[PDB]
């Protein structure tokens, strides 16, 4: 009855939800055919011989990146509808992918959304994977949360984006990509979590000593995010968090639901079996100002709230003790109308090998998201960026041609303006 | 000029194969202790 539907939207989507349907598919044991040789329902339907298929929708507009899962290994494993293409992309460009480009494959992305949730017994959360500064995971993506918040209700939307990161981005337009899709991201969306890609490259070139991690590697570790976040779903455990537990005891008040990520047994070979990873070490590491998966250091942030999903081997009693030593430490400090700030949830099942990967055993694992006012400057940063280029008007000619107008800018410069405030004032 | 060919494996692709599943076969056997045999041997034929 527990099933969680993924959305994967754009190409960094796609890609992410590769890495992520093998933490559904095989940890699960089914084989690339689709034959395991009922804990797959979390992710799977099951039809008949022993076929399990992925409940998924791949959205792109670009048919190239989704043309490489048709003709992959892993063609027979999805359904040949659930892989939904186009025939040209969005480019960079919010009103493409929201009002022209965008209204031909959303009525095939809401059919099989369709034919996915009514094969439900009891919907648990759309959890829609999508890229902020892009084209179609801008558009499309902004335009699919607000399909689907009118039709499919009062059932939780978590949504794990990739926020343009900093310094390295990759484009030079994702400023207008990515506070005009901040509407989708602040009022159609109850959990947001917010994941960038310089804090993968931190994570991967100084835990995991692969000093040279291509986006393939970066796909892995949102993904062991993933399974985590998932785990007490589909596992037995000590205590459970599934995605009802998870947004009620994060979101203090109902406009403020942005949280960071930290996932950090993070070893590899010669750092593995050297370090004694016990409960106290992993938690320290998660909460440590460097691992944290935004660029996001909340040593001049104030905690708000705390989602450590231990996963392994792990003793309750360890995991009382490494909340304490958390508390006591002074540089992470949290917000005063807050004395219980923890949410611990115990997996019996174990991280998983990866043969020709980048991890290794562990017997034990933390997954902790956490709401921060330290969030409040990814948005302030790109504050900055945006300002700059919509003073000359810049790129806006694009944004024109096809059916928005120029007012679309700056109700979305004041609906960040409005966001920033929101959280000093809760802070304070 | 040959073309060179693609070597290449996706994460999706690479990084797990299907595990071993785990050996449990545990159950808590617990000897019963016996019940204590009982004289709170009465009254009547206790003193007459
Ligand atoms: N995690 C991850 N991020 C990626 C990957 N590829 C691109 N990105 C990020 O995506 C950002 C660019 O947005 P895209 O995902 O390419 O845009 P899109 O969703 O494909 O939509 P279009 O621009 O219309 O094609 C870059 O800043 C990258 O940081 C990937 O394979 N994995
Ligand atoms: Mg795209």
């Amino acid at each position: 009855m527990r099933e969680v539907i993924s959305i994967h939207v754009g190409q960094a989507g796609i890609q992410i939800g590769n890495a992520c349907w093998e933490l559904f598919c095989l940890e699960h044991g089914i084989q690339p055919d689709g034959q395991m040789p009922d804990a797959f329902n979390t992710f799977f339907s099951e039809t008949g011989a022993g076929k399990h298929v992925p409940r998924c929708v791949f959205l792109d507009l670009e048919p190239t990146v989704v043309d490489e899962v048709r003709t992959g290994t892993y063609r027979h494993l999805f359904h040949p509808e659930q892989l939904i293409s186009g025939k040209e992309d969005a480019a960079n460009n919010f009103a493409r992918g929201h009002y022209t480009i965008g209204k031909e494959i959303v009525d095939l992305s809401l059919d099989r959304i369709r034919k996915l949730a009514d094969n439900c017994t009891g919907l648990q959360g759309f959890l829609m994977f999508n890229a902020v500064g892009g084209g179609t995971g801008s558009g499309l993506g902004c335009l699919l949360l607000e399909r689907l918040s009118v039709d499919y209700g009062k059932k939780s939307k978590l949504n794990f984006c990739s926020w343009p990161s900093p310094q390295v981005s990759t484009a030079v337009v994702e400023p207008y990509n990515s506070v005009l899709s901040t509407h989708s991201l602040l009022e159609h969306t109850d959990v947001a979590v917010m994941l960038d890609n310089e804090a993968i490259y931190d994570i991967c070139r100084r835990n995991l000593d692969i000093e040279r991690p291509t986006y393939t590697n970066l796909n892995r570790l949102i993904a062991q995010v993933i399974s985590s976040l998932t785990a007490s779903l589909r596992f037995d455990g000590a205590l459970n968090v599934d995605v009802t537990e998870f947004q009620t005891n994060l979101v203090p008040y109902p406009r403020i639901h942005f949280m960071l990520s930290s996932y950090a047994p993070i070893i590899s070979a010669e750092k593995a079996y050297h370090e004694q990873l016990s409960v106290a070490e992993i938690t320290n590491s998660a909460f440590e100002p460097a691992s944290m998966m935004a660029k996001c250091d909340p040593r001049h942030g104030k905690y708000m709230a705390c989602c450590l999903m231990y996963r392994g081997d792990v003793v309750p009693k360890d995991v009382n003790a490494a909340v304490a030593t958390i508390k006591t430490k002074r540089t992470i400090q949290f917000v005063d109308w807050c004395p219980t700030g923890f949410k611990c949830g115990i997996n019996y099942q174990p991280p998983t090998v990866v043969p020709g990967g980048d991890l290794a055993k562990v017997m034990r694992a933390v997954c902790m998201i956490s709401n921060s006012t330290a969030i409040a400057e990814v948005f302030s940063r790109m504050d900055h960026k945006f300002d700059l280029m919509y003073a000359k008007r810049a790129f806006v000619h694009w944004y024109v041609g096809e059916g928005m107008e120029e007012g679309e800018f700056s109700e979305a410069r004041e609906d960040l303006a409005a966001l920033e405030k929101d959280y000093e004032e809760v802070g304070i | 000029p040959p073309t060179l060919p693609f070597h290449g494996e996706s994460a999706y692709r690479t990084d797990y194969v299907p595990k071993p599943l785990p050996e449990v076969a545990k159950p808590v056997e617990v000897k019963l202790p016996p019940t204590l045999p009982f004289n709170a041997q009465s009254c009547y034929r206790s003193e007459y």
